[PDB]
C-alpha cells in the first residue's frame, strides 16, 4: 500500500507496491516499463541514492507518506554518471 | 493553448474534421495523432465562445450522415442481383463506423446531446441507416433474403456470413431503443418469415405424406427439424430460435395429426421401438399430441 | 497495459491502463481508430491540458481506482485552490 | 546423556571422525550401547548413527565403530522418505540403497544379514540393484542372498532393479537363475515392468531367458504394455521369439500404431501411419488366413466412423489428422475392453489438444467418453471436472453458445462422483483422509463452478428442469466441507477457491445466481456449520460492497426470502448484525429484518437458561436453539 | 494451454 512517481527528465510513472518491497520489484517494474534493463539505472529518493537491498518500509515510503491521493516521488537516472535532472511540472496560473 | 472556451471558426475546424470523421466511418485509415486531435476539436466546438457550436456540430454531422448512407444506398441499389453482399460490406463499413464516430463523438453525446428529442451519434448513425438504407430497401432485402433462406432449405449453401450479418443488421441498427429493441427486427424480418417457413413446410409436409409411411415421415421430419435448428441458428437471431421451431412444429407434425394419431396404434401395437421413439419426440412438442398416444399404449 | 498520456509540456505520465480507463475520453481516445493493438506505447497526446493538472488527473485516477468499493471514509482529494478551476475543465474533457 | 547421544548422531552423519572419537572417549559398556544404538530424530526420519553412517557414505565412521566398538549390525529405524516409509531396515540396507560398496562390504565382514527383513520384506539385495551398482549386487549374492525372497507384493530383486535403466545388474541376476515366471500382487512378471521402462536391452534378455510370456492380473500380455507405452523398439522384438503367434504379434502392432496417435511426447503422424498401414498390411495379405477385427458400433463420443476395414479408407484418411487420431482410438479401447487404467488418459489430451485452436465440440463429447468409462472403473475425476468447467468457462468469456445437455450429464457425473467421495470417506480410514477431504473439496468446488455456468448459460426450459433437478438431489444429498460449509455457505462465501484458469472470466463467488438456485432446490437456508456461522453470516461479511451491489442485494434478500432467520447465532452469540464489519451490508439487512415477537421470545427463553425440552413444538426447539 | 499443463 504505498504509492510512488517515478521521475525522468519528463517521463512519470505511477507505480503501486506492497507496504513490504523493496527495490528491486521497482526496478523489474520500471524494466518492464521503460524497456531498460535495472543494470544502468539506480533509484533515489529527494536526490539521495538508494541501494538495491534494502526495502521501501523503513526506506521512508511509509504507507501515511505516499498515499495514493499524493504520492512521493522517486528519481531515475539512465547510463548512457548522469545527476538528477528532473523537470519540475508546469507552473500553476495565479489567482484571479 | 489550454481547455479555457476559445473562438473557433465552425467551417475551418468542422473541415478539418469532416476529413477524420469521412475516414473512420468508411474504416479507411487515420493516424493516431490526428484521432487524438480530432478529440479537442469537437470539444472546442462544444465550448466555443460565446454560443456553444453544439447545435452546429451535430446538425453538420447529421448532414453529413444522412449526405453519406444515401450515398451507400445508391451504391447498394446500384447493384441489381448483389445488394445483399453489397449491403453487408457497406454494413460492416459503417456499424463499426458508426461506433468509432460515437467514441469521437463522446463530448457531443454526454454533455450536450444527453443533457438537452435529440438523438446521441452512436444513435443517430445507426437510427439514419434504418430510414435511409434498410427501410427504403425493406422491400428488395427481405426478399432477397428469403430467397437465400429457401435456397438453403432447398440444399444450397449461401454465404451465412453476409446473411447472417444482414439478418442481425435489423437488430443491431435499433440497438439503442430502450423499450422493444426487437421490434423492427420481428416487423421487418420475423413475421415475413415465419410466414413464408410456414408456407414452405406446409408444402413440404404435404409432400412428404404423399410419398412415405408413417414409418417414414417421422424420419424425415425430424430430419428436417434438426436441421431447421440449424438454418436458424446460423442465420437468424438468437430470440427466433424458439419461434421458428414451434411455427415449424405446427405445421408439419401438429398440422397432420390426424395422421400420426391413426397410425399410433399400429406404431405401438406392434412394439416398432425406432417408430415409437421418434413419435414420442414428435408429439411432445405438439400440444396435444402425447395424451391420446399415452392413452394407446395404456391400453 | 501502461498507457502513456503526454501532456501540453511533453510530460508523459504513464500510468496503468485500467486505472487511465476510469475516464471516458481515454478510453474513448483507446478506441476506435487509436488502439495499437501491440502493447508498445499506446499513448495519448493531450495537446491541450498542461503537466501540472494532468498529474492531478492522474492521481485523481490511482485514488479513484483504490477508494471506489471501500467508501470507509475516504480521505479527502487534495485539490489546491490555484490548480482548480483547470482541474474543473480538465476533468469536463476528461469526463470522471 | 539424551544430548551426548544427539552429538553422537550428529558426528557420524556429519563423518567427523575426531569429534565422534572425542564423544566416544572413556565411555563405559554401557555407555557405549548407550550411545551406539540409539534412535535419533532429525528432518523426519529416526535413525541410528550407525545407520546415518552407511546412508552419507562415511567408510571411516563405519569403519572406526565396526572395528573397536563391535556394534551389532541389527539396529532398526526408519530410512528414506518419499513414499519409503521402510522400518526395520539395517545399516545394511541403507548402504545399498545408498549405492556405497566399501560400506557394505565392511559390514558384511563384521557381521550384517545379508537376507536381512524390513517390515514389508525388503532384503538388502533388493536396495542393492536399486541404486544400480553391481559390486553391491555381486558381494551380497556371493554372501548367500536368497534372490527369491520379495516383498508382500511379490517383487524379486530382478523386478525392481528392472524398474530403472540397470542393466549390468538384471543380466547378472539372469546369471544367478532369476525366476522369470514369478507373478506379483497384481498377476505381474518381470517382462510387464521392463517393458513399460523402455529398456530394450533388460526386455530382450528375459526372452533369451525364456520369460513364458504371460498375462498380468487385469490381463494384459507385457508386449501390450510397451505397446501402448509408444515404444515401438521394445515392442519390434518379440516376433523372433517364435511364441505369439499370431493374433498377438498383429494386435501389439495395431495397439503400438494406435499409441502413437494419442500421446503428449510420443505424437507423429509419419509413424503412426506406417506402423497402423503395416497392421493393415499383415492382416490383408496372406488371404487365406486374413485376419479380421470385431469393431464395435460407432460411439457418438468416437465421432460417426466405425473404423477402416477398407483397405482404401486407411490410404483415404492418412492425410487427415482427425480420422488419424479417431482410429488409433477405437482399436484402442476395443483391445483393452475400454475398462483399463491408461485408455481415457489418452482421450483427454487428444481432446485438450482439439480445444487449443478454436475447435469445442468435437472435443467436448471425447471427455464425455473419458468421463463415463472412469465413473466404472471407480476413478475419481475432479482433475477432469476442474478442466471440463475451464473449458466451459473459456467458452463462455469467448461468448460461445455451450451445449447444455453436456452440462446435464456431466452434473449427474458430479453428483454421481460427490456420492463416491462421500462413502469413500465413509470408509477410508486416516491414512488417506487428507487427499480423500482435498479430492471432495475439489468435487464440491467444480460442481460450484457448473452450477455457476449452467446459469450463465441461456437453456431450454426441461434443461433448466433437469438441471435444478440433479442440483436438488445432490442438495438432499447434503455435502459438507472439511470447515463445515455446505452448498448454501460456499456459494455466498467470497473466500471460495477459483481456479487460475479462464473460470476466473466466469466464475465468481459470491454469486447471486448460484444462490437463487440453491436455495430454489430448497437447500438448507438455516444451515450451521462447525464454528456457527449461519448462511447469512458468510455474506453480511462480504468486504465489497459498492462494487457490486446488485450480486449481495439479491443474494440477501434471496436468502431472507426462503427464511434464513436474520437474527441467528454462532457459537459465540454473534447476529449476522454484529458480523457485518459494514455499513452497508448491516443496513441491508436490517431492511430485511422483520421483527417478530418469536424471535425477542425465544432469545428471552435462551437468554435465562429456561428448560425448554419437549414442553414446545419439535419446530420451535430448532428455533430457540439459533439464539 | 489446456495439454500445455492439464495433461500432466
Amino acid at each position: 500500500d504505498v504509492f510512488l512517481m517515478i521521475r525522468r527528465h519528463k517521463t512519470t510513472i505511477f507505480t503501486d507496491a506492497k507496504e513490504s518491497s523493496t527495490v528491486f520489484e521497482l526496478k523489474r517494474i520500471v524494466e518492464g516499463i521503460l524497456k531498460r534493463p535495472p543494470d544502468e539505472q539506480r533509484l533515489y529518493k529527494d536526490d539521495q541514492l538508494l541501494d538495491d537491498g534494502k526495502t521501501l518500509g523503513e526506506c521512508g515510503f511509509t504507507s501515511q507518506t505516499a498515499r495514493p491521493q499524493a504520492p512521493a516521488t522517486v528519481g531515475l537516472a539512465f547510463r548512457a554518471f548522469e545527476a538528477l535532472c528532473i523537470e519540475p511540472f508546469s507552473s500553476p496560473p495565479e489567482l484571479p | 493553448t489550454s481547455l479555457k472556451p476559445r473562438v473557433v471558426d465552425f467551417d475551418e475546424t468542422w473541415n478539418k474534421l469532416l476529413t477524420t470523421i469521412k475516414a473512420v466511418v468508411m474504416l479507411e485509415y487515420v493516424e493516431r495523432a490526428t484521432w487524438n486531435d480530432r478529440f479537442s476539436d469537437i470539444y472546442a466546438l462544444c465550448v466555443a465562445y460565446p454560443e456553444p457550436l453544439g447545435e452546429r456540430l451535430y446538425t453538420e454531422t447529421k448532414i453529413f450522415l444522412e449526405n453519406h448512407v444515401r450515398h451507400l444506398h445508391k451504391r447498394v441499389l446500384e447493384s441489381e442481383e448483389q445488394v445483399l453482399v453489397m449491403y453487408h460490406r457497406y454494413w460492416e463499413e459503417y456499424s463499426k463506423g458508426a461506433d468509432y464516430m460515437d467514441c469521437l463523438y463522446r463530448y457531443l453525446n454526454t454533455q450536450f446531446i444527453k443533457k438537452n428529442p435529440l438523438m446521441e451519434i452512436g444513435e443517430l448513425a445507426l437510427d439514419m441507416w434504418r430510414k435511409l438504407m434498410v427501410e427504403p430497401l425493406q422491400a428488395i432485402l427481405i426478399r432477397m433474403l428469403l430467397r437465400e433462406i429457401k435456397n438453403d432449405r432447398g440444399g444450397e449453401d449461401p454465404n451465412q456470413k453476409v446473411i447472417h450479418g444482414v439478418i442481425n443488421s435489423f437488430v443491431h441498427v435499433e440497438q439503442y431503443k430502450k423499450k422493444f429493441p426487437l421490434k423492427f427486427y420481428q416487423e421487418i424480418f420475423e413475421s415475413p418469415f415465419l410466414t413464408e417457413t410456414g408456407e414452405y413446410y406446409k408444402q413440404e409436409a404435404s409432400n412428404l405424406l404423399q410419398e412415405s409411411n408413417c414409418s417414414q415421415y417421422m424420419e424425415k421430419v425430424l430430419g428436417r427439424l434438426k436441421d431447421e435448428e440449424i438454418r436458424c441458428r446460423k442465420y437468424l437471431h438468437p430470440s427466433s430460435y424458439t419461434k421458428v421451431i414451434h411455427e415449424c412444429q405446427q405445421r408439419m407434425v401438429a398440422d397432420h395429426l390426424q395422421f400420426l394419431h391413426a397410425e399410433c396404434h399400429n406404431i405401438i401395437r406392434q412394439e416398432k421401438k425406432n417408430d415409437m421413439a421418434n413419435m414420442y419426440v414428435l408429439l411432445r412438442a405438439v400440444s396435444t399430441g402425447l395424451p391420446h398416444m399415452i392413452q394407446e399404449l395404456q391400453n | 497495459m501502461y498507457v502513456k498520456l503526454i501532456s501540453s509540456d511533453g510530460h508523459e505520465f504513464i500510468v496503468k491502463r485500467e486505472h487511465a480507463l476510469t475516464s471516458g475520453t481515454i478510453k474513448a481516445m483507446l478506441s476506435g481508430p487509436g488502439q495499437f493493438a501491440e502493447n508498445e506505447t499506446n499513448e495519448v497526446n493531450f495537446r491541450e491540458i498542461p503537466s501540472h493538472v494532468l498529474s492531478k488527473v492522474c492521481m485523481y485516477f490511482t485514488y479513484k481506482v483504490r477508494y471506489t468499493n471501500s467508501s470507509t471514509e475516504i480521505p479527502e482529494f487534495p485539490i489546491a485552490p490555484e490548480i482548480a478551476l483547470e482541474l474543473l475543465m480538465a476533468a469536463n474533457f476528461l469526463d470522471c | 546423556m539424551e544430548g551426548l547421544a544427539g552429538y553422537v548422531y550428529k558426528a557420524a552423519s556429519e563423518g567427523k571422525v575426531l569429534t565422534l572419537a572425542a564423544l566416544l572417549l572413556n565411555r563405559s559398556e554401557s555407555d557405549i550401547r548407550y550411545l551406539l544404538g540409539y534412535v535419533s530424530q532429525q528432518g523426519g526420519q529416526r535413525s541410528t548413527p550407525l545407520i546415518i553412517a552407511a546412508r552419507n557414505g562415511h567408510a571411516k565412521v563405519v569403519r572406526l565403530l565396526l572395528e573397536h566398538y563391535r556394534v551389532q549390525t541389527q539396529q532398526t529405524g526408519t530410512v528414506r522418505f518419499d513414499g519409503y516409509v521402510i522400518d526395520g531396515a539395517t545399516a545394511l540396507w541403507c548402504a545399498a540403497g545408498a549405492g556405497h560398496f566399501e560400506v557394505v562390504k565392511l559390514l558384511v565382514s563384521h557381521g550384517a544379514n545379508v537376507n536381512h527383513t524390513t517390515v514389508t520384506n525388503s532384503t538388502p539385495l533388493r536396495a542393492a540393484c536399486f541404486d544400480g551398482r553391481l559390486d553391491i549386487v555381486k558381494y551380497l549374492v556371493e554372501n548367500n542372498a536368497n534372490i527369491s525372497i520379495a516383498n508382500k507384493y511379490d517383487n524379486t530383486c530382478l523386478m525392481i532393479a528392472a524398474y530403472k535403466g540397470h542393466t549390468d545388474v538384471v543380466r547378472y541376476l539372469l546369471e544367478q537363475r532369476a525366476d522369470p515366471n514369478a507373478k506379483a500382487h497384481c498377476g505381474a512378471t518381470a517382462l510387464h515392468f521392463a517393458a513399460e521402462a523402455g529398456h530394450i536391452d533388460i526386455v530382450k534378455e528375459l526372452i533369451k531367458w525364456r520369460a513364458a510370456i504371460v498375462v498380468n492380473g487385469h490381463g494384459m500380455t507385457p508386449l501390450k504394455v510397451a505397446a501402448e507405452s509408444c515404444k515401438a523398439d521394445v515392442v519390434e522384438l518379440l516376433l523372433s521369439h517364435a511364441d505369439c503367434d499370431r493374433r498377438s504379434r498383429i494386435e501389439a502392432l495395431e495397439l503400438l500404431g494406435a499409441s502413437f496417435a494419442n500421446d503428449r511426447e510420443n505424437y507423429d503422424i509419419i509413424k503412426t501411419y506406417h506402423y497402423l498401414y503395416l497392421a493393415m498390411l499383415e492382416r490383408f495379405q496372406d488371404g487365406d488366413n486374413i485376419l479380421e477385427k470385431e469393431v464395435l458400433p460407432p460411439i457418438h463420443a468416437y465421432g460417426n466412423r466405425t473404423e477402416c476395414r477398407n483397405p482404401q479408407e486407411l490410404e483415404s484418411i492418412r492425410q487427415d489428422r482427425d480420422a488419424l487420431h479417431m482410429e488409433g482410438l477405437i482399436v484402442r479401447e476395443r483391445i483393452l475392453g475400454a475398462d483399463n487404467i491408461d485408455v481415457s488418459h489418452p482421450i483427454i489430451y487428444r481432446g485438450a489438444v482439439y480445444a487449443d485452436n478454436m475447435e469445442f465440440e468435437q472435443c467436448i463429447k471425447l471427455w464425455l467418453h473419458a468421463l463415463h468409462l472412469r465413473q466404472k472403473g471407480n476413478r475419481n475425476t475432479h482433475k477432469d471436472l476442474l478442466r471440463f468447467a475451464q473449458v466451459f468457462s473459456q467458452m463462455i468469456h469467448l461468448n460461445e453458445t455451450v451445449k447444455a445437455p453436456d452440462i446435464e450429464c456431466v452434473l449427474r457425473c458430479s453428483v454421481l462422483e460427490i456420492e463416491q467421495s462421500m462413502n469413500r470417506v465413509k470408509n477410508i480410514s486416516d491414512a488417506d483422509v487428507h487427499n480423500a477431504m482435498d479430492n471432495y473439496e475439489c468435487n464440491l468446488y467444480t460442481f460450484l463452478y457448473l452450477v455457476c455456468i449452467s446459469t450463465k448459460t441461456q437453456c431450454s426450459e426441461e434443461d433448466q428442469c433437469k438441471i435444478n433437478k440433479q442440483i436438488y438431489n445432490l442438495i438432499h444429498l447434503d455435502p459438507r466441507t472439511r470447515e463445515g460449509f455446505t452448498l448454501l455457505h460456499l456459494a455466498v462465501n467470497s473466500n471460495t477457491p477459483v481456479d487460475d484458469f479462464h473460470t476466473n472470466d466466469v466464475c465468481s463467488f459470491p454469486n447471486a445466481l448460484v444462490t437463487k438456485l440453491l436455495l430454489d432446490c430448497g437447500a438448507e437456508v438455516n444451515a450451521v456449520d462447525n464454528e456457527g456461522n449461519s448462511a447469512l453470516h458468510i455474506i453480511v461479511q462480504y468486504n465489497r460492497p459498492i462494487s457490486d451491489f446488485l450480486t449481495l442485494h439479491s443474494i440477501i434478500i434471496s436468502l431472507v426470502e426462503a427464511g434464513a432467520h436474520t437474527d441467528m447465532t454462532n457459537k459465540q452469540n454473534k447476529t449476522p448484525l454484529d458480523k457485518s464489519t459494514t455499513g452497508v451490508s448491516e443496513i441491508l439487512l436490517k431492511t430485511q429484518m422483520k421483527m417478530s415477537l418469536k424471535c425477542l421470545a425465544a432469545r428471552a427463553v435462551r437468554a435465562n437458561d429456561i428448560n425448554y425440552q419437549d414442553q414446545i413444538p419439535r419446530t420451535l426447539e430448532e428455533f430457540v436453539g439459533f439464539h | 494451454k489446456h495439454s500445455l499443463d492439464l495433461l500432466s
